[PDB]
C-alpha cells in the first residue's frame, strides 16, 4: 500500500475515473470479480499485450493477500502501471552503503530497531510505527534483532 | 495510448 | 425462386453458423473459463506439488 | 433484389458469424489445447505431486 497509496496521491480525479470505467468494462466478459485471464487476455489482444495465467495468478499471488486471490480492478490497475515507464532500480549500493552505516550511527555494521527509529526521528515526519516494525522484519531478515547492510537494503525497499 | 484513445487522451 | 433458395441457404447457413458459432463460443467461453480452471489446477497442482515437494526438500 | 438481398445481407451476417464461429473455433481450439496443455500440466504436476508425495513418504 505504501507504494500504492502513495502512487494514487499523484495522479488527479480524472486517471482515477477513466480507470474505474476501465475496469467497468475490463469485466465485459469478466471472471472472478477479480480478473482471471478471460478479461485480462480480452483486453490485451484487442491490442496484442503478453499476461499469462500463471504469472497472471502468481503476480496476484504477489498481492493477492488482500484477498483478491485474482486480478481484481486492483490488480488489473497494477498490470496497467506495471508497463508505463517511469523509474526504478536502487539509490546507489554505495549511498545505501551509506545510508545503512548512518542507520548505522553505532559504527558497526550491525543495527537494531533503536537507532533506525532514531534515524526515522531524524526523519522527524508523521511517523509511523506498526510500519516500523514492519520495516525491522523486512531489513531483519536474519531476524537477529539488530541489522546489517544487505538487511538494510531488505528493508528500504523502493526508496529514494 | 494513440492508436486506441485518440484526442480523448488529454489529462487522463 | 433460386434466390430464394439462396435466401434460405444463406440464411441458414446464417442459423447453422450462428448455432455452430454458438457452439463454438460457448467452447471458447467454457474452454477459456475451464482453462483459466485448468490453469489454476496447475497452479494448485504445482502448488501442492510445491508444498510437497518443498516437504520433501 | 429482396430474396437475393436477403441471401446477400444473410450470407453477409453468416460472414460474420461464420469469421465470428472461426474466431471462436480457433479460440476453442486454442483454449481447448491450452486446457488440455494446462491440465496435462496440472495432470503432470499431480503426476509429480505423486511422485514426490510417495517420495516424500
Amino acid at each position: 500500500d505504501d507504494i500504492y497509496k502513495a502512487a494514487v496521491e499523484q495522479l488527479t480525479e480524472e486517471q482515477k475515473n477513466e480507470f474505474k470505467a476501465a475496469f467497468d468494462i475490463f469485466v465485459l466478459g469478466a471472471e472472478d470479480g477479480c480478473i482471471s485471464t478471460k478479461e485480462l487476455g480480452k483486453v490485451m489482444r484487442m491490442l496484442g499485450q503478453n499476461p499469462t495465467p500463471e504469472e497472471l495468478q502468481e503476480m496476484i499471488d504477489e498481492v493477492d493477500e488482500d484477498g483478491s486471490g485474482t486480478v481484481d480492478f486492483d490488480e488489473f490497475l497494477v498490470m496497467m502501471v506495471r508497463c508505463m515507464k517511469d523509474d526504478s532500480k536502487g539509490k546507489s549500493e554505495e549511498e545505501l552503503s551509506d545510508l545503512f552505516r548512518m542507520f548505522d550511527k553505532n559504527a558497526d555494521g550491525y543495527i537494531d530497531l533503536d537507532e533506525l527509529k532514531i534515524m526515522l526521528q531524524a526523519t522527524g515526519e508523521t511517523i509511523t510505527e506498526d510500519d516500523i516494525e514492519e520495516l525491522m522484519k523486512d531489513g531483519d531478515k536474519n531476524n537477529d534483532g539488530r541489522i546489517d547492510y544487505d538487511e538494510f537494503l531488505e528493508f528500504m525497499k523502493g526508496v529514494e | 495510448m494513440q492508436a486506441l484513445l485518440g484526442a480523448r487522451a488529454k489529462e487522463s | 425462386e433460386e434466390a430464394e433458395k439462396a435466401a434460405d441457404e444463406s440464411e441458414r447457413g446464417m442459423k447453422v453458423i450462428e448455432s455452430r458459432a454458438q457452439k463454438d463460443e460457448e467452447k471458447m467461453e467454457i474452454q477459456e473459463i475451464q482453462l483459466k480452471e485448468a490453469k489454476h489446477i496447475a497452479e494448485d497442482a504445482d502448488r501442492k506439488y510445491e508444498e510437497v515437494a518443498r516437504k520433501l526438500v
